[PDB]
RNA sequence: GAUGUCGGCUCAUCACAUCCUGGGGCUGAAGUAGGUCCCAAGGGUAUGGCUGUUCGCCAUUUAAAGUGGUACGCGAGCUGGGUUUAGAACGUCGUGAGACAGUUCGGUCCCUAUCUGCCGUGGGCGCUGGAGAACUGAGGGGGGCUGCUCCUAGUACGAGAGGACCGGAGUGGACGCAUCACUGGUGUUCGGGUUGUCAUGCCAAUGGCACUGCCCGGUAGCUAAAUGCGGAAGAGAUAAGUGCUGAAAGCAUCUAAGCACGAAACUUGCCCCGAGAUGAGUUCUCCCUGACCCUUUAAGGGUCCUGAAGGAACGUUGAAGACGACGACGUUGAUAGGCCGGGUGUGUAAGCGCAGCGAUGCGUUGAGCUAACCGGUACUAAUGAACCGUGAGGCUUAACCUU
RNA sequence: AAUUCCUUGUCGGGUAAGUUCCGACCUGCACGAAUGGCGUAAUGAUGGCCAGGCUGUCUCCACCCGAGACUCAGUGAAAUU
RNA sequence: CACAGGUGGUCAGGUAGAGAAUACCAAGGCGCUUGAGAGAACUCGGGUGAAGGAACUAGGCAAAAUGGUGCCGUAACUUC
RNA sequence: AGGACCGAACCGACUAAUGUUGAAAAAUUAGCGGAUGACUUGUGGCUGGGGGUGAAAGGCCAAUCAAACCGGGAGAUAGCU
């Protein structure tokens, strides 16, 4: 859910 | 990472048919003593090729 | 032509009258005894079987010892083969010094290079090095990709990777021979050979030429 | 009920519409140097400034800094600058919440590999009696780059300026393999200097700890920046191309018959692997020359005697090694340790004496100590045995012994 | 310009070479005066840029000391299917 | 969880030191409940490095470097 | 004298590496910020869910927050799998 998994 | 299928039983054993251990091809007899034991390994009451070395 | 066997003894120095300094590799070639010749007629080629130096009676084995009986030699530390050139006639038990070289001027030296183990990438193929820093995570000395993507969807056969490296045959060509020495059995060649002190060396003459 | 994205890094692989090198036709090709087209994919094919950039511009190189495919190759290999969450501003739009493919600062990249594949290394069995070796080479990999200078020759060519083809020699760049003699790095297993502190009763002398306490040197080994070698020549068959003779077609014509040249491509030549090459090959050497019983009577089973060549195991081990494996040796013995001698390194030990009030200096003294190195030495450990492996090796046919 | 789309604007400085940075110019796409304008010493784990020193960040990696990885004995998981 | 975490007050030795920092120790308490070998790749935590010295990279990230006391000396600018 | 300076305890959390089926459902190691103050800490108390508190991030309110947790309406409804 913050761009790259799972940032 | 992980496996896709399961492996069988056949599969299992192929990887185990190295897994077999190997026993002592024989066990040398001290001279004076008269006992067996590992070759170049002391016997049980202290002995090695008849010389009683301590046994303490 | 035919070569002969010997012994890797060290590297030393030859100093010149001109003040320059030739780095050389000392080989020991004792007398090279001929254990078996092969012909056409029998073995389809031309050959001949050579042995060197000296093994203990009691490591002999029968089949071993009936082979130099049978050429009534004494037995040696090996057996190695030289093809013959069309040229040149040899006998069972006839003995070859290190005399065969005086007057070759180059010779192709093989031996057994130096065993490393087991070796990354980076040593045994000069990949290079990633970063050090800027993030790098667990990836210094790693190979990399190994592929390209789904339409390969393979590993292509002779991918440098790393493993075994070393302790195998080597061959070093165009060697200058820098001095034979019959009296002491020793042969001089300018520049460094495979394999390490007391190994066995195989010294041809140069093949290029 | 997820097929991770731009760029970079690492590692690549193929195509040829060829950037360089190689071979040619034409030229408005004198030469040098070019233009254009054909053949050719063997190898080779920049580093930096700016920007997240690909790209591009610029600086300076190079024989050349090729064009493309490979999930715009490659994040279960790395990165996270860009893009694309949540914070916050500027410009702009909106009354406002907010918004913009406008800008700006900040902002978690997980996975121990089952299978395929790949790089290495073993076990099993097979190859038809067993065993120890040396080979043949079907087949498969590696390698294949090129500058500059000099001679030919200031010759050919050219009004001059300028300036060769062909051929030969030398010396470099990059790359690859090997090696440790040299030059060096490393050398927490060698020696020394030195700070703080604790301890060995104390002095003296040493040891522990402080990143090896901090440092100065340095053996062996490993190693590159160190020093040796390599790319080839040659041969076969060709590509584009050039030909000879020669008809169809009285001529002409490189072609239809026949014949000769022709490139870093192709097949060899060079290096390495290689008989599981089940098409399992060849050569040399070595070992085994018992006696019975049963029966569904055969490549049959069992008992007794026998246990070879050789192997394995165990032990001491190696410049061999992840483990297996591989090599050396096991008392008829230098395999390892120790020991002896030497070398090397460190740099004048301790004790004692002398000089000085003392810190210290000097003599004994290039002393003491000294790892992996060299040459020797059975002092220690490598034990007699036991174990595995057998007892002449199927059938058919042919030629031979008895051509 | 934390604001400028065109745009790496133009010129100068710095560099062998500077889409960033600094100083000017003003054609302000789409600054502007308490949702403040422009300056400002000091302050800042704040953004950008340039130097000296320093270095394995790099050219280009080499060796060494330790903990894993590897082998033996004991114990003994997981995602997935 | 016999878990590298969290948890308020009190006691405060010696040498060096400004010090409750730091190093080595006293009193006292511990060696952290798998070991034994080997000395490959690779990973982790460190040491050293020829010549060059930011050429690395989005960016000097990381690393290296500076580091104490006394005296001397100390710019633009400034709200002094 | 000082929301003064350097720096332990103490309170914080700027960078990097490790870890990511971790020793740990946010930590370890090396650096880093504040450290007489708008400081920090023990004990007890008060504020309750469209409400609290908030030097303001939609932060926090028992590992849960653009409307906590528990029970109930309840077998909500689901033209969708």
């Amino acid at each position: 859910x913050t761009x790259p998994f799972x940032x | 990472a992980v496996q896709q299928n399961k492996p069988t039983r056949s599969k299992r054993g192929m990887r185990r048919s190295h897994d077999a251990l190997t026993a002592v091809t024989s066990l040398s007899v001290d001279k004076t003593s008269g006992e067996k034991h590992l070759r170049h390994h002391i016997t049980a009451d202290g002995y090695y090729r008849g010389r009683k070395v301590i046994a303490k | 032509m035919i070569g002969l066997v010997g012994k890797k003894v060290g590297m030393t120095r030859i100093f010149t009258e001109d003040g320059v300094s030739i780095p050389v590799t000392v080989i020991e070639v004792e007398a090279n005894r001929v254990t078996q010749v092969k012909d056409l007629a029998n073995d389809g080629y031309r050959a001949i079987q050579v042995t060197t130096g000296a093994k203990k009676a009691n490591r002999v084995t029968k089949p071993e010892a009936g082979h130099f009986a049978k050429a009534g030699v004494e037995a040696g530390r090996g057996l190695w083969e030289f093809r013959l050139a069309e040229g040149e006639e040899f006998t069972v038990g006839q003995s070859i010094s290190v005399e065969l070289f005086a007057d070759v001027k180059k010779v192709d030296v093989t031996g057994t290079s130096k065993g490393k183990g087991f070796a990354g990438t980076v040593k045994r193929w000069n990949f290079r090095t990633q970063d050090a820093t800027h993030g790098n995570s667990l990836s210094h000395r790693v190979p990399g990709s190994i592929g390209q993507n789904q339409t390969p969807g393979k590993v292509f056969k002779g991918k440098k990777m790393a493993g075994q490296m070393g302790n195998e045959r080597v061959t070093v060509q165009s060697l200058d021979v820098v001095r034979v020495d019959a009296e002491r059995n020793l042969l001089l060649v300018k520049g460094a050979v495979p394999g390490a002190t007391g190994s066995d060396l195989i010294v041809k003459p140069a093949v290029k030429a």
